[PDB]
């Protein structure tokens, strides 16, 4: 639960935002605007700071944000 | 007979040749109806308010170079013509804001919507808005056949990251259609200053050979850089105070900023069959080239009266049925006189007599405003048609000298000149010449009239008003401009949740009021943005499925209201029509009638003998399902219990009315003989069951903590008060009985000799039943079922907890009770479930009215569950409608 | 000939395979010649996807 605003501030960095709080958590990804390899930064950003793996799979996996408690 | 196939052969001959002539001249020549339009001109946003006010009297050229962008003032001002890198006449209208976007709304990052061209946001804006004032809701064109054919050129670039930079300033941005949808051809073209004239002619082909259904057509500018303000400043073309005056004392051909502008076009047949607005007709329309001039900019008399008389030509008239044109002014020393001749030669030579052809321009009154000029045009015409009064501005009293402009009957503008309805059929033109040597010319023609209508309301009649669309817009703030937008000075109805084109889904957020007095609105759902409300539904929906999965439940005894409400019964005629039916199948076996009790009425039987409550319950059951199911609201996996599971099957389409009426009729008197010796208690399931030892006497389990145990005469009457001396939420219980426990006995087998007599069918949705955990099917109830549902004891906490995490979902428990009773509470987040919860009630236990059914299913309608309000209102028509707000500045790269 | 948009699908590139059946189906019927009669097509192909 501590992530989430990991997760969060991520998605704002990544998508040129700077509130980084101002993210409908319950929304998908296509709605909130996202294109092709902006996945694959937000990946490299959270095995950056997770040092998890790149399933590459997480964005279809659950597009909502609420549903981020897949790390660890 | 020899005598009769030659007559059908010549029968049918003559209807196919009848046919193919008649579609010969559909495809060759077909009217096109004009049916929206939206604008976008610098100063004010479209329709009326920019126009026909400012039509009246003019003014614009505000000049003020805007501060903004970021266009270095101070240096390209300068007195001397000569300079090499600055520019006179430093006025000239300008948008009032440019930098305007939503982004979030279309869904666009603010990264992407930084590296943007302002041409692209205007446009998706507008063309929303053109969508919105057609009375066609935005979201039900998806997957059709419609296409955009516009016209758009690429005015400068951010001078100064994975993606983008290569794909925005584009120009081919057929994106509108990504965005909502659309499958028809995408088209951007370029033929300078006529460029949006000669998109509108290859629409209309594609609207005569079936490709398209509807046609999207415009230009836009923006003029990001100064740009052509410098350039033609060197070129000693544009003029000081920059007042372009068409034939008149003047030469400037001033390059005034930007506009945007659209409209919608569809076939004149389909229109009126589907039902839509139609404002004016386009027939007829011409393109060609100037040829071998004598320069590479410069007009050629010659060919605009070969397209001239080509265009009418085309159209089949004749050059003395025209009384209005609006020429290409471009007020300049040269192109004025050349079409003044070119309008004389050929609409003159005896024009009529008397009637002179009246002649006007929009660029003396609002600008060139580059490409989207031509179509601005048609935007001038349509209103003249629509107000009966030609706006004549032209401001300019003294004509051109060199022109014959006497002995002629081509009369200028000067004042204004009524154009009322009546006989000979209006009809205008348009003409359009680019500095590339394109020309095109079209002809425009008044809409035939019908307009009758009908007058209605004014009654009672409590009417929905589901919010103007609280949309995906920011989850609040929005809701303000849908508060204040609804500001009624004098009218009524107005359905904005109808069909009409204000739908918009109601995107995420979504909200509701139900009154027939007075506005409200401006109550605690304005300050709902920050505050809240009194009794109107606000809801947080996500549409997490916009179509829910449904199911109901059928649990009574206990109900037991004073009667089931009956405005409801005079008011909706399906009710009523129920309650009369099944009065009707219990009618030839029982003397009482349901709607008599229903009623009140004098000489109707106490609500106290089980032999009238129970049936009179079940004849309002079913009746409110017939309601629900009305609204379009489709169950599928009823699983009431108790005396409802008759209800339930019969809702399934297991039984037949008159099978399930004898049904409980029987049942009750049966069970009739049999008073005050029986009795439950309402509450742990092991604590009670390990309590109950010491008593040799369970009911249902309606929770954790609802559990209801069967019991025994009034020795649990002690055993009650004994619990009560403790807490364990002890309660009270209904009527006298002992169903569900082992005290029943009695009759016994004499109730499978008495209650055989069924035909039972095939469910036709589900017919889940709680004596066992799992689903039934049809043709598999008898007798011996009914006696052990009361019988045996009722599992119908575990089997909703078994549903909720099942595949259907959905948590859109109804419960269609006259009474609340609704002990489940929940209690289904312990279900590993979703989170998107609704359970909502039915009609209410004390207030319960038509008006207390609306305020249900507007509780209702929250999250994701749909329904058509049109049924609600029956007869009626669509008023008006604003649009949406809130854009933001994105300043477009200016270092 | 024929003509069409690919709509609403993923991102603003990436077409859909859709609406390339649907445009060859309307390019075939506009003629009215059965799909058995071409011997060769010329395809539009660069690279991924």
């Amino acid at each position: 639960e501590n992530l989430l605003e990991l997760v969060a501030n991520a998605v704002a960095e990544v998508l040129g935002h700077e509130s980084a709080a101002e993210i409908n958590v319950r929304r998908a990804f296509s709605e909130l605007g996202l294109d092709s390899l902006n996945a694959m930064a937000l990946r490299k950003r959270l095995s950056a700071s997770t040092g998890l793996r790149l399933p590459a799979s997480l964005v279809f996996d659950h597009p909502t944000v609420t549903a981020l408690a897949q790390h660890t | 007979t020899d005598s009769e196939k030659v007559a059908e052969y010549l029968r049918r001959a003559t209807l196919d040749l009848r046919a193919a002539r008649q579609r010969i001249r559909e495809l060759e020549s077909d009217p096109i109806a004009i049916v929206s339009m939206a604008c976008r001109l610098p100063g004010g946003v479209n329709t009326p308010q920019r126009l026909w006010e400012l039509l009246r009297e003019g003014g614009e050229t505000l000049s003020g170079f805007p501060t903004d962008r970021g266009w270095d003032l101070a240096r390209l001002h300068h007195p001397d013509p000569d300079n090499p890198g600055t520019s006179y006449v430093d006025k000239g209208g300008f948008l009032d804001d440019a930098a305007g976007f939503d982004a979030e709304f279309f869904g666009v990052s603010p990264r992407e919507a930084a590296a943007m061209d302002p041409q692209q946001r205007l446009l998706l804006e507008t063309s929303w808005e053109l969508v919105e004032n057609a009375g066609i809701d935005p979201h039900s064109l998806r997957g059709t056949a419609t296409g955009v054919f516009l016209g758009v050129a690429k005015f400068g670039y951010g001078e100064d990251g994975y993606s983008v930079t290569g794909v925005a300033p584009a120009v081919a941005s057929g994106r509108i259609s990504y965005t909502m949808g659309l499958e028809g051809p995408s088209i951007s073209v370029d033929t300078a200053c006529s460029s949006s004239l000669v998109a509108l002619h290859l629409a209309v082909e594609s609207l005569r050979k079936g490709e398209s259904s509807m046609a999207v057509v415009g230009g836009a500018a923006v003029m990001a850089t100064p740009g052509v303000f410098v350039d033609f400043s060197r070129q000693r073309a544009l003029a000081a105070d920059g007042r372009s005056k068409a034939f008149g004392a003047g030469a400037d051909g001033f390059g005034f900023s930007e506009g945007v502008t659209l409209v919608l076009l569809e076939r004149l047949s389909e229109a009126r069959r589907n039902g839509h607005e139609v404002l004016a007709v386009v027939r007829g329309s011409a393109l060609n080239q100037d040829g071998a001039s004598n320069g590479l900019s410069a007009p050629s008399g010659p060919a605009q009266r070969r397209v001239i008389r080509q265009a009418l030509e085309s159209c089949g008239l004749e050059p003395g049925d025209v009384d209005a044109v609006e020429a290409h002014g471009t007020g300049t020393a040269l192109g004025d006189p050349i079409e003044a001749n070119a309008l004389l030669d050929t609409y003159g030579r005896d024009r009529d007599a008397d009637r002179p052809l009246w002649l006007g321009s929009v660029k003396s009154n609002i600008g060139h405003t580059q490409a989207a000029a031509g179509v601005t045009g048609l935007l001038k015409v349509v209103l003249a048609l629509r107000n009966g009064e030609l706006p004549a501005t032209l401001h300019v009293e003294e004509p051109t000298p060199h022109v014959d402009w006497s002995s002629g009957g081509v009369a200028l503008l000067a004042g204004n000149q009524p154009w009322r309805r009546g006989e000979r059929t209006r009809r205008a033109a348009v003409s359009a010449f680019g500095i590339s040597g394109t020309n095109a010319h079209v002809i425009v023609e008044e809409a035939p009239e019908r307009e009758h209508r009908e007058t209605t309301a004014h009654d009672g009649r409590p009417v929905p008003l589901v919010v103007s669309a609280r949309t995906t817009a920011a989850l609040r703030a929005q809701a303000a401009q849908i508060a204040e937008l609804l500001e009624r000075p004098d009218a009524d109805l107005a359905g904005v949740g109808l069909g009409l084109a204000t739908t918009r889904a109601r995107h995420e957020h979504r909200a509701a009021v139900v009154a027939s007095t007075r506005e409200e609105a401006v109550r605690g759902l304005r300050e709902i943005a920050a505050g809240a409300a009194t009794a109107d539904a606000v809801v947080e929906g996500v549409t997490e499925v916009d179509g829910r999965n449904v199911v109901f439940l059928f649990p009574g005894q206990g109900s037991q209201w004073a009667g089931m409400g009956a405005e409801l019964l005079s008011s909706s005629p399906v009710f009523a029509g129920k309650i009369r039916a099944c009065d009707e199948s219990m009618a030839p076996m029982q003397d009482w009638k349901v709607s008599d009790v229903l009623r009140q009425a004098p000489g109707a039987p106490g609500l106290d003998r089980v032999d009238v409550v129970q049936p009179v319950l079940f004849a309002v059951m079913v009746s409110l399902a017939e309601l629900w199911r009305s609204y379009g609201v489709e169950p599928a996996a009823v699983v009431g219990h108790s005396q409802g599971e008759i209800a339930a099957a019969h809702v399934a389409g297991a039984l037949t009315l008159e099978d399930a009426a004898k049904l409980v009729v029987g049942r009750s008197r049966l069970m009739r003989s049999l008073s005050g010796e029986g009795g439950m208690a309402a509450v742990g399931e092991a604590a009670v069951r390990e309590r109950l030892r010491p008593w040799q006497d369970v009911a249902a389990v309606n929770g954790p903590r609802s559990v209801v145990v069967s019991g025994e005469p009034g020795a649990l009457r002690a055993f009650s008060e004994d619990c009560a001396a403790e807490g364990i939420r002890v309660r009270d219980i209904d009527v006298d009985y002992a169903s569900h426990s082992p005290q029943i006995e009695r009759v016994r087998e004499e109730l499978l000799e008495t209650t055989g007599d069924i035909a039972p069918r095939p469910a036709r949705v589900t017919f889940h039943s709680t004596v066992e955990s799992r689903s039934m099917d049809g043709t598999e109830l008898d007798a011996r079922y009914w006696y052990r549902n009361l019988r045996e004891t009722v599992r119908f906490a575990d089997a909703v907890t078994r549903l909720a995490e099942s595949g259907y979902d959905a948590f859109i428990e109804v419960s269609p009770h006259p009474v609340v009773v609704q002990a489940v509470e929940e209690a289904v987040e312990e279900a590993d479930g979703a989170e998107d919860a609704v359970v909502v009630g039915s009609l209410h236990r004390d207030g319960g009215d038509l008006s207390a059914f609306l305020r249900s299913m507007a509780t209702a309608h929250v999250s994701g569950v749909d329904i058509r309000w049109d049924v609600a209102l029956p007869g009626a028509a669509p008023f008006a409608l604003p649009t949406y707000p809130f854009q933001r500045k994105r300043y477009w790269l200016q270092p």
